[PDB]
């Protein structure tokens, strides 16, 4: 019981170039592709669950995850630097901001505190930095949608459209193609899946790859009723079935 | 060869040497035993002299912890003394707790992670020593040994230092010989033998015995050291295995 | 490596490395004439998908009388801000009064060295510019870098070239210079200094400073896309 | 930051020559007068001196400071300084001496010597002003090890081997400064051995009694250096 | 050996084949030229007729095919090492071969030697990893400035050359031992324009040729490119059957630099605005 | 390329021995006892003339009848002192009466070791150990005019008389030669110049050194520029003689 | 050639060993004797001093704890004097907590239990000495060992340092004489005197570069330095 | 680079893959299934000695009167694991008032492993572990675990040297009968499946002792004994 590493884990290059973050973003490219875009009608994520064995659920794992009502997220890299990093955010929506205004926040603010943290895994001491980069999605009635990716340097991206992993750069050079302004949301799965398509080499069913979206109200999930005035999660997940309609409609 | 300088270091064999080094640190010390009897434990122990100037029955190497407990070690005299007095205060603050005496894998569970807690980080030394103990509770018999790794396993008998090779399959030749019941007085007999019968990988020099047991039958299962002529009759006995 | 310790002859290790990558960085420049301020960044990218529209990344402000820009990392900054904000507006509940900028910085960039001084800390992979007013020394101007050291002046650049940058401003500024004759020259003092002088206006950011409204109050203006593509057009580039 | 065998400091054999790389700076102890005198970079252009933190800075109503070497390790010492002044006049009621800041601050320059990740700094300092009620001139110098002197006279700065020993040949004890003019004249007279160019790469201030502090300026350098610059003819 | 030594079979080349490069024969001749041209002219002051000079300068530019085109409109001789190959696998060879140099050029006062490459006998540091190139480094710049090298530089001027110039030993410059140094930077558009007049001389009584119209567009920094780009031109011409050439089909070439102007990717990685 | 705590092969820690040497860098100090008093000496180090040496202070007065005399490291020296004062009027609190001088200096030795394991719960202060040695002289009435000697290895003798520093090693040997019991008090008050103009570097001035008796009369004195001048003449009164 | 297993403590040797330990207790080699024996009723402290020059006071070489208890010491003072300040405390403790006086054999028992507190953690060195503890109480006089290891044990009588195994001999010649004396503490003392007179490389013990101090069944711990040893010598 | 938690040059840990190799010690082969309303796990218990008191030596745990698990690892190692559980069961209910689930504590111990990987005053664990329960809302179900924090569920799986051997013999199974878990009911007549499975695989045969036994029973579990072991053995006289 006695601690003595609090120096700094980070090192100067002569030259700027900070080393040992340098060296995460390998990971994060070794790790899994993943994307998301967005348009007017709605937002849009995606990944690709790479089962080990033929013995894994793939329920158990979340590659892709819930934020608030309103908001998703998704990873590429490593788990387990993702899992925790969660809860330190829905820990930290409440208690900084949700339980002091009532309402949860716009999409940017949370962003601003999950890079408040990221930063501390670097400058401080004893520590390594997550080797992950992730995504957001935006929403609120006084800004509207957004995208905003992130980084373990701290940094954080906004975007109207991006992707990462072991097929970035081929997917950037794709959808620069693909994208547009002229836009709904039940277009944008075909082009997302189809990017996603060619970046595989394995299996490429409705079970095996787990996505979510940004729809509009849907008060089925709210629970209760009477109270018209109540805004519904505009986030939702899809099921096993609703991905492999639109493969068979392809 | 340059993993192996510190704790908390795996090797690509999956190990820290450090530790596995320790072991030849206890490797350098003295024989002892302690044995699972039918209804309690024994205790025995080498301890070696150097100068006629050390003065005989001063020095225990023994300790106890409490009532119902003896332990013993070898190797490092002071390290295997430290957790010790981790261990007189521990069940102090468990009698504390159910105003009931505490039982042996009470000990363990409450030691047997505490030296793991010495090879966690990398500013401690791992207790270099090998450790034994024994005694009664409402459940019945038990015994166990300590490795410095942390380890621990039920044996009905042990053994350290340099009297490895001896006892290990003299026992093996024990076992088979009386694996009826041995009874509590009995073994304090064949124990002293071993002890003469392995000091012959140091029989350069000279030492004189100490023994202890606890009985449920004898001794209300108490901790009781031995000092008597009944010592003194196994010593007669145990120079006769030898003769 | 060890951030206390000094060279072997009266220098340092690290941190001549940190302002010197900043030089990596982007630009930030920052003038003033007699009646108003000028500001100015390359974004250090322009690709066309992202949201360079409301892209607010070098230019970001702290109070109605002040702003600034930013040179370094995104994160080691951008807590400097949320930091330094709070001691704007904790001086006002004490003295209800504006703040002046000359004891900002001097009560601020303190805090640098504070990690070069202990701990075993990384210093601060940042430079300021700085811009405002006070009703006692005029119009300011002001800079720092990660040692702590502040410096007034007129006219400055950081980033690429800055060296060579501030030449562009040597001989072509004036004291007289008026505002709508001196924004000509900053991105003219970067429409020589970038790398792709095929130049799109959303590659940059912009800010102002006046004194528009009459009864001396001020205007905290910051200029949206389509102005300052407009504007630009203005000099004549097109 | 330990021994060597030599009975030397590495860190500390090597600190004391950063100040020897920056500006440079004196003052001297009149005959009934104190003054300083430092350093400016002429040919620094599209600038204002006026915010520029100034070499020189006051501490309280009657005392002053010129620091050299760094300039962020300088600010400090004057808010904590700062505070032992506005601080010394009201538990004890009486204002500061001179010697009392100076003691105080020759001992922080070792509280950051010996201590676990601290550096010393890259700063040598003196000082300069007259105790309350009296009248004789004090002036004190320091550098990190905390050693704090009374020189007459000091320099610390570049080119300064000879201006260390150019006094010299110029000073007297039985002999000292009479007035300004020729006290100036000696401010001046050795730094601008150093200066190589115009009256615009200094700056410099004096003190009197009673806090009589003066700051003068470019132009009134051009006055007297012209009486040099015509009298470095004959 | 004599195979190193200078040519009764000179190139054929010309420094009027070297269109841009404009101000830097008027600059370079003359330490070359006049005062060995005129020495009593040069003596009637007699400052010092300098050492070599030197050029530093990317690739791209033809520093080489500048070189190759002096060596005609000499008046003296211009010998070669085809560089580095001074050295060999020992080290007594070394010193030999410079102290043959010197004396192979002393016998010939109007006549001067060339270097290429000094990138493979710079920044000599030495705590048992060096080797024996450095050594011979010494005594080439001890004979060059000696109590018999004057008389060289009396009867000698000469030159070094690189591609990569602050990555070699300061301790060789003396400047007086290199009196003069200039850049051969990348061309201007402009300067671009004479370069295709020069080599592309093929075109067949052709017409809407706008020569003007390729460094309209160029930002490049080799000459050489206005060959690459040229070269591969009429290589179209050449496999459709038609010998004529155009401008479009010269235009497209560039396609080829269409890599070359775009193979630099770039990172994103926004650590730092 | 030793650290603090570690010993070697050899067993001779490396940095404390390597403060026994930085003393030998600095400064002259001696002070020699008589029965009827005890004496103080310096070497100024005087670097330049426009100097006005009545600032470096060599000498202190820790109450009005102790002083002491620091060696080697001047500055690191000056905090110590400031403890000893502490200690001692704190001692002249809980008895109303001044100290023993062993009672005290113990202490001084005591903070010097706190470098690692001080005294009984002792948190370490002091990353390195102090590069400075001094002497204390002073009266108690148990004893007599016992001095005593520090260094800041932790340990304390009691002496005779004895030197520091730049001239240790040759000018004691004189000292060991030329002292014994019944001599006087103002011999050693020149006694010493004998000495200290062997091992200066220039002619003495009455500048260069100064001087401090101790007397259970009295109590502490510094003396004066001139004061030390007249006697030097007196030694020049044996000088010019013999 | 050179063991890198030399720097901090923790680490063993590849064959058990620590080697800042070992290579601590030639310090005491490199330090002076004091020895000490006892009877079935008396025992006793001897310690040579060790002299700086022809001018100097001497280094000490033994304290008082308490008065039932002495001890001294070889090689360092510093280090050796907080841990007498240190079980001061723990014996006075013991005066007023309980008012039944201290036993001697558990103080080595408390202090094997504090050095190695202080091998175990990084920072910190042991208290690298060798030392001899004595007194009495209920169960007649004892003696004991020590070592900056932690070993510590009831011996008749032993030795310490440099040339002690001359005197270390004269015991074994002699454990048959010596335990047998009661009540006559005089001759007992010079049976080490003479003993250790085997280790002088002609220094020839005087009047002051020696210091005795015992302790009986009777006797509160006195100092017999200074200039009342003329008896001995 | 090569004895702490910092990110490789490249960028793996070669601390941590190291870990994973210290679990193979012991030469050691685990098993676990899903039953239709219970579940099974097992593993080999060598005993290369005469002395011991088997009475004594364990991995398999019991951390509810619901709940179980196991290890192939040092043992010390698993004990501080082991601990650490049943601390984190109480906590649980006692913040509110119902039994702690698998599912979740193994998330909670998966958030442990990562701070563990994000410092470096600790040593990691040289172990992995195989959690078993019945869940009232999940029901049966395991968990496995590594020592980075990837935890996912299995519907059957087995652990030690020589996974290969048996993984491979496992998916041929349910490519034969096509269903998730066992369609059968009693624990103790699908244990049969498991030693029936190992031995003929590539495992080597076994006696009474070589085997432990583990049960998730409905709001039970409990080890076994000899002869329970010994009876169920001889299920074999039928096959
Ligand atoms: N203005 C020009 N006139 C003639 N040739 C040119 C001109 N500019 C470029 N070149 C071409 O450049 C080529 C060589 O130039 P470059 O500097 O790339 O290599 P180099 O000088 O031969 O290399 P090095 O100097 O390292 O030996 C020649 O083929 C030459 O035709």
């Amino acid at each position: 019981m006695t601690d003595r590493y609090s120096f700094s884990l980070t090192t100067f290059s002569p030259s700027g170039k900070l080393g040992q973050i340098d060296y995460a973003l390998t990971a994060v490219k070794q790790g899994v592709t993943s994307l998301g875009i967005k348009a007017t009608n709605g937002v849009v994520i995606a990944t690709e669950k790479k089962s080990s064995s033929p013995l894994a659920m793939s329920e158990t794992l979340s590659k892709v995850s819930l934020l608030t009502p309103d908001i998703g997220a998704v990873y590429s890299g490593m788990g387990p630097d993702y899992r925790v990093l969660v809860d330190k955010s829905r820990k930290v929506a409440h208690t900084s901001y949700k339980r002091i205004y009532g309402e949860y926040p716009p999409t940017k603010l949370l962003v601003s505190e999950v890079a408040k943290i990221m930063q501390e895994a670097t400058q401080s001491g004893g520590v390594r930095p997550f080797g992950v980069s992730l995504l957001i999605a935006g929403h609120d009635e006084f800004n509207g949608f957004s995208l905003y990716q992130v980084d373990p340097s701290g940094s954080y991206f906004p975007w109207k459209a991006t992707a990462i992993g072991k097929g970035s750069v081929a997917a950037k050079t794709f959808l620069e193609k693909r994208w547009n302004d002229e836009l709904e949301l039940e277009d944008a799965i075909h082009i997302a899946l189809l990017t996603l398509k060619e970046s595989v080499e394995g299996e490429f069913n409705g079970d095996t790859i787990e996505l979510a979206i940004i729809g509009d109200e849907n008060p089925d999930l709210l629970g209760y009723t009477g109270i018209p005035t109540d805004k519904g999660p505009r986030f939702r997940k899809l099921t096993s079935q609703e991905i492999n309609d639109r493969l068979e409609a392809l | 060869t340059g993993y192996d300088l510190s704790n908390s270091v795996f090797s690509p064999d999956g190990r820290n040497f450090q530790v596995e080094y320790a072991v030849k640190a206890v490797e350098n010390g003295t024989t002892s035993i302690g044995i699972k009897c039918n209804d309690g434990v024994v205790f025995a122990v080498e301890k070696l002299i150097t100068s006629k100037l050390l003065v005989p029955q001063k020095n225990v190497k023994i300790q106890v912890v409490d009532r119902h407990i003896g332990c013993v070690y070898s190797g490092l005299i002071p390290d295997g003394r430290h957790l010790v007095n981790r261990g007189r205060e521990e069940a102090a603050s468990f009698k504390k707790l159910y105003k009931t005496p505490i039982p042996i894998p009470a000990f363990a569970d409450r030691l047997g992670q505490y030296v793991q807690a010495h090879t966690l980080y990398n500013s401690v030394r791992p207790f270099g020593v090998s450790t034994i103990f024994g005694g009664v509770d409402k459940n019945g018999a038990h015994l166990y040994m300590l490795e410095p790794s942390g380890s621990y396993w039920g044996y009905k008998g042990a053994a350290t230092g340099k009297g490895r090779q001896s006892a290990k399959a003299e026992l093996e030749k024990l076992v088979d010989h009386h694996p009826e019941g041995l009874s509590a007085r009995e073994a304090v007999k064949q124990a002293a033998k071993i002890i003469y019968l392995a000091h012959e990988d140091n029989k350069e020099k000279d030492f004189e015995l100490e023994i202890s047991w606890c009985s449920l039958s004898e001794t209300n299962g108490l901790h009781k050291f031995v000092k008597g002529d009944l010592l003194q009759e196994a010593i007669d006995f145990a120079q006769k295995e030898i003769n | 490596s060890r951030t206390t310790i000094f060279s072997p002859e009266g220098r340092l290790y690290q941190v001549e490395y940190a302002l010197e990558s900043i030089s990596h960085a982007g630009t930030a420049i920052g003038i003033m004439a007699s009646d108003g301020i000028v500001l100015a960044a390359e974004r250090k990218v322009t690709s066309t998908l992202l949201e360079q529209d409301t892209s607010t990344e070098k230019l970001y402000k702290l109070n109605d009388k002040i702003a600034v820009a930013v040179a370094g990392l995104t994160a080691d900054a951008e807590i400097l801000i949320n930091t330094a904000r709070i001691h704007a507006q904790n001086y006002l509940k004490t003295y209800n009064e504006d703040i002046p900028v000359e004891i900002l910085v001097r009560r601020l960039s303190d805090i640098k060295q504070g990690y070069t001084q202990h701990g075993g800390l990384r210093p601060f992979g940042v430079s300021f510019i700085y811009a405002g007013y006070d009703d006692r020394y005029g119009y300011q101007l002001y800079t720092s870098n990660p040692s702590g050291n502040y410096t007034g002046w007129k006219a400055i650049s950081v980033g690429a070239n800055t060296s060579a940058a501030q030449t562009l401003l040597q001989m072509d500024y004036k004291d007289d210079m008026k505002v709508d004759d001196a924004i000509e020259l900053a991105l003219k003092t970067l429409s020589k200094t970038t790398d792709s002088s095929a130049l799109t206006y959303d590659r940059l950011e912009f800010a102002t400073i006046r004194k528009g409204a009459n009864d001396g109050e001020v205007y905290q203006k910051i200029f949206k896309p389509q102005e300052i593509k407009d504007i630009l057009v203005k000099t004549g580039i097109t | 930051s330990i021994f060597s065998p030599d009975g030397h400091i590495f860190q500390v054999e090597y600190a004391l020559e950063a100040v020897k790389r920056g500006t440079c700076a004196v003052g001297v102890k009149g005959k009934n007068c104190v003054v300083l005198g430092c350093e400016r970079r002429s040919t620094l252009k599209l600038q204002d001196t006026r915010i520029t933190p100034s070499k020189v800075s006051k501490i309280d109503s009657h005392v002053v400071l010129s620091f050299s070497g760094l300039n962020a390790d300088s600010r400090i010492l004057i808010e904590k300084a700062r505070v032992e002044a506005q601080s010394h006049r009201l538990t004890l009621e009486d204002p500061v001496t001179v010697e009392y800041l100076t003691r105080y601050v020759a001992g922080v320059q070792q509280r950051y010597t010996q201590s676990g990740g601290v550096r010393p700094f890259g700063v040598s300092t003196l000082i300069a002003g007259f105790d309350p009620r009296d009248d004789e001139p004090k002036l004190y110098q320091t550098e990190p090890s905390g050693i704090y002197s009374s020189w007459s006279a000091q320099t610390i700065g570049r080119n300064s081997k000879t201006v260390r020993e150019f006094l010299e040949k110029n000073y007297d004890r039985k002999e000292p400064p009479a007035t300004v003019e020729e006290c100036v004249k000696l401010t001046v007279r050795s730094l601008l051995e150093v200066v190589q160019t115009g009256a615009k790469n200094i700056e410099i201030t004096v003190v009197k009694p009673d806090s009589d502090i003066v700051a003068l300026s470019s132009e009134e350098i051009n006055q007297y250096v012209t009486q040099i610059e015509q009298e470095k003819q004959e | 050996l004599v195979s190193l030594m200078m040519v009764e079979k000179v190139p054929d080349s010309t420094y009027d084949m070297v269109g841009g490069l404009t101000k830097q024969i008027k600059e370079i001749k003359e330490v070359i030229e006049l005062p060995v041209k005129h020495p009593e002219l040069f003596e009637s002051l007699g400052i010092a007729q300098p050492k070599g000079v030197i050029l530093y300068g990317p690739p791209g530019t033809g520093k080489t095919l500048l070189a190759r085109a002096v060596a005609h409109h000499t008046d003296c001789k211009f010998i070669r090492v085809s560089g580095a190959e001074l050295v060999q696998k020992y080290i007594g060879e070394g010193s030999r071969m410079v102290r043959e140099l010197f004396v192979m050029a002393r016998e010939h006062a109007p006549s001067i030697i060339f270097m290429d490459e000094i990138d493979s006998i710079g920044s000599t540091r030495v705590e048992g990893s060096g080797g024996g190139d450095s050594e011979v480094q010494r005594t080439m710049l001890e004979l060059l400035n000696q109590l018999d090298g004057f008389e060289t530089s009396k009867n000698i001027k000469i030159i070094m050359a690189t591609n990569r110039l602050d990555i070699l030993d300061p301790a060789l410059l003396r400047p007086g031992r290199i009196d003069r140094k200039i850049e051969f930077p990348p061309p201007s558009v402009a300067a671009r324009a004479e370069i295709l007049r020069i080599h592309s001389r093929k075109m067949n009584l052709t017409r809407g040729i706008n020569l003007r119209k390729v460094a309209e567009k160029m930002n490049g920094c080799s000459g050489a490119d206005v060959k690459g780009v040229c070269t591969e031109a009429g290589m179209y011409a050449l496999r459709e059957r038609r010998i004529h050439v155009t401008q479009e089909d010269f235009e497209l070439a560039v396609g080829k630099v269409m890599n070359k102007n775009q193979e630099t990717a770039i990172s994103v990685a926004k650590l730092f605005k | 390329d030793r650290g603090v705590s570690t010993f070697s092969p050899e067993g001779r820690l490396f940095q404390v021995e390597y403060s026994l040497e930085a003393i030998k860098l600095g400064s002259t100090a001696i002070g020699i006892a008589t029965k009827e008093g005890v004496v103080l000496g310096v070497e100024k180090r005087a670097t330049s003339p426009l100097l006005e040496s009545d600032s470096i202070e060599k000498i202190v007065e820790i109450d009005r009848h102790i002083g002491c005399a620091m060696s080697g490291l001047t500055a690191d020296a000056r905090s110590m002192i400031e403890h000893a004062r502490t200690a001692a009027v704190t001692h002249n609190l809980y008895y109303d009466e001044d100290i023993n001088v062993e009672s005290l200096t113990q202490s001084v030795c005591d903070l010097a070791l706190r470098f690692g394991e001080g005294a009984s719960g002792e948190e370490r202060l002091m990353s390195r150990p102090f590069g400075v040695a001094l002497l204390i002289a002073g009266h108690d009435a148990d004893d007599g005019y016992q001095l005593f000697h520090a260094e800041p290895s932790g340990t304390f003798y009691r002496y005779n008389a004895k030197a520091i520093g730049s001239g240790s090693e040759g000018a004691q040997a004189e000292l060991l030669n030329e002292w014994h019991s019944s001599l006087t008090l103002k011999e050693a008050e020149l006694l010493v110049l004998k000495i200290l103009k062997q091992v200066m570097e220039e002619k003495l001035d009455e500048n260069n050194a100064q001087l401090s008796c101790i007397t259970k009369q009295d109590g502490f004195k510094i003396y004066d520029n001139e004061k030390t001048a007249e006697l030097i003449k007196e030694l020049k009164e044996k000088e010019a003689a013999e | 050639f050179r063991n890198n297993y030399d720097g901090d403590t923790v680490t063993f040797s590849p064959t058990g060993r620590l080697f800042q330990v070992e290579y601590a207790l030639e310090a005491i080699k490199q330090g002076s004797v004091t020895v000490g024996l006892r009877s079935n009723t008396h025992a006793v402290l001897v310690a040579l001093k060790r002299n700086a020059d022809e001018l100097s006071s001497y280094q000490k070489k033994i304290i008082k704890c308490d008065e039932h208890m002495g001890l001294s010491l070889a090689g360092l003072a510093p280090d050796a004097r907080v841990l007498s300040n240190y079980l001061r405390q723990q014996c006075n403790y013991s005066s007023l907590v309980f008012n039944r006086k201290l036993a001697v054999e558990r103080a080595g028992h408390l202090l094997c239990d504090k050095a190695q507190k202080n091998t175990q953690s990084y920072g910190g060195r042991p208290y690298g000495v060798g030392l001899l503890i004595i007194g009495y109480d209920k169960s007649g006089a004892h003696l004991l060992e020590f070592q900056p290891s932690g070993n510590v044990t009831e011996l008749y009588g032993t030795a310490i340092g440099a040339r002690s195994q001359g005197a270390k001999t004269y015991l074994e010649r002699t454990l048959d004489t010596f335990i047998k004396i009661d009540g006559n503490p005089d001759e007992l003392i010079k049976a080490g005197v003479e003993a250790i007179s085997q280790s002088l490389r002609d220094e020839s013990l005087t009047v002051d570069n020696l210091s005795i101090a015992i302790v009986g069944k009777d006797t509160p711990f006195t100092i017999y330095d200074g200039e009342a040893v003329a008896k001995y010598i | 680079d090569r004895h702490i938690t910092i990110f490789s040059p490249e960028g793996r840990l070669y601390q941590v893959e190291y870990a994973f190799k210290a679990t193979n010690q012991t030469n050691i082969n685990s098993l676990a299934v899903r039953g239709k309303d219970c579940t099974v796990v097992i593993s080999q218990k060598k005993v290369p000695d005469k002395l011991l008191d088997p009475t004594t030596v364990s991995y398999i745990f019991c951390i509810s009167r619901t709940i179980g698990m196991v290890v192939n690892g040092p043992i010390p190692d698993a004990r501080n694991a082991a601990l650490r559980a049943k601390a984190e069961a109480a906590e649980f209910r006692y913040k509110y008032g119902y039994d702690m689930p698998c599912d979740v504590l193994a998330k909670r111990m998966a958030n442990l492993s990562q701070i563990y990987t994000q410092r470096a005053y600790m040593r990691p664990l040289g172990v992995i572990l195989t959690f078993v329960s019945v869940d009232e809302e999940l029901g049966p179900s395991i968990y496995k675990t590594d020592p980075a924090g990837y935890y996912v569920g299995y519907k059957a799986t087995a652990t030690g040297p020589k996974q290969q051997e048996i993984t491979t013999n496992l998916e041929n199974h349910f490519k034969k009968s096509k269903i998730d878990h066992i369609n059968e009911e009693s624990w103790e007549k699908v244990v049969e499946f498991a030693i029936t499975h190992m031995i003929d695989a590539l495992g080597t045969e076994f006696s009474k002792n070589d085997l432990e036994v583990g049960v998730a029973t409905k709001d039970k579990f409990f080890t076994l004994s000899a002869e329970n072991i010994e009876e169920r053995l001889v299920a074999i006289a039928e096959q």
